[PDB]
């Protein structure tokens, strides 16, 4: 029976179910998923401040290849504040008789296409944007931060298996831009 | 020369035991972390 | 007794090398909110969809929060915050919650 | 011709897109780098915005679009390096 041993390190599984921690995981889990409320945090940090329009660009591409990982729901980045994308970010705003303009754009929107995304450099400057800027990127604009949620059981052996893959994703998102030898940290509960 | 070392085998044996082990835990002591 | 000296002298789970662990300190340090790898979530949860009163509700208890410095190190708002209050709030809105690093 | 160099970029990325390997070196990518003015905000073309917005697509090395237009098949500085990557 031994070739068969399976093991498992979520902890509240051997717990009685009338705890109070358990029973604000079910309130939790009544609402968002079982893995919401135990996320990972990648944390990419460079030489330079990535406080721009171009450096923004591998920050997408970089949450993008991360959300492209199997067992992954969403990530949310500074580029993508609640795990969707950005509005007004894709193709045919970058674009920019118009009612067939504005018809692509707004159906650009209403499926998250995140094909394309540009945030111009007058987002840095806007007040509503620094708030949000703070929680993502270092005080000095060197580090960047993204917040993963696993689709299943982060703690199961696939749960954690998909550490190397996010860790991977993330070196290769980088791969070839101006961030590559960066260092990557990942931490977490899986 | 065999007549003595073949009276002290049992402690010969226990430091040849010791030294592998010791060896090979010290090797597995260093695959953490890295 | 011996399990007084236990809980009095207990050890961190994970060791000083863990990558993880380097991580989590590493995160802290250069996003400034403490050296800590432990965090708690505060979810609040309503019958109904989360409106003003909830608002103004966690807008106080993390006021509250972060005043007792010696155990609440920080915590990541994204709920007070416009540009990212639904990346803290449930599809249907009747949840939502705040991470709290210890 | 511009229709198949699309192709060959879609060959470069997909080769670069495989995980131990660095610098893949194409004519759509003549020192592992994309060609700069390639990127989709140079296939668009108040223009403060948009030279911006291409020289923020310059400065990362976007390669999410990629043209190359008719043109640089007849442009002398480019044949040098169009025999090395194809075919005589």
């Amino acid at each position: 029976t031994l070739p068969g041993y399976r093991t498992n390190y979520n902890d509240r599984n051997y717990l009685p179910a009338d705890l109070p921690a358990n029973e604000g995981y079910a309130a939790a889990e009544r609402h968002f998923s079982q893995a919401r409320m135990n996320p990972e945090v990648l944390m990419v940090e460079s030489d330079h401040d990535m406080r721009n329009s171009a450096d923004f660009l591998v920050i997408n591409k970089i949450a993008k290849a991360i959300f492209a990982v199997e067992g992954i729901s969403r990530v949310q980045a500074i580029t993508r504040p609640d795990g969707k994308p950005i509005e007004h970010t894709s193709i045919p705003f970058l674009i920019s008789m118009q009612e067939d303009s504005a018809a692509m754009g707004e159906a650009f929107d209403a499926s998250r296409n995140d094909d394309s995304f540009y945030l111009p450099p007058e987002v840095f400057d806007n007040p509503d944007f620094q708030r949000g800027l703070e929680q993502f990127l270092s005080p000095d604009g060197h580090a960047v931060r993204f917040i993963i949620s696993h689709e299943g059981d982060p703690m199961s052996q696939a749960g954690i298996a998909r550490i190397a893959k996010i860790k991977t994703a993330a070196k290769e998102a980088i791969k070839g831009t101006p961030l590559e030898g960066s260092a990557i940290y990942l931490g977490g509960t899986a | 020369m065999i007549g003595t070392l073949k009276r002290a085998w049992i402690p010969l044996l226990i430091l040849v035991v010791v030294a592998i082990a010791g060896f090979t835990v010290q090797r597995i002591r260093t695959f953490f972390g890295s | 007794q011996l399990e007084t000296v236990g809980q009095i002298q207990a050890v961190s789970m994970s060791p000083d090398a863990a990558p993880s662990m380097i991580s989590m300190k590493h995160i802290g340090k250069v996003f400034e909110e403490g050296d800590s790898d432990s965090a708690a979530m505060i979810v609040l949860e309503g019958q109904r969809p989360l409106g003003d009163a909830a608002h103004a509700f966690y807008d106080q208890m993390i006021g509250r929060l972060q005043a007792d410095t010696t155990h609440v190190q920080s915590l990541q708002d994204f709920w007070g915050d416009p540009l990212t209050a639904t990346g803290a709030q449930s599809s249907d809105g009747k949840a939502a919650y705040v991470q709290v690093k210890l």
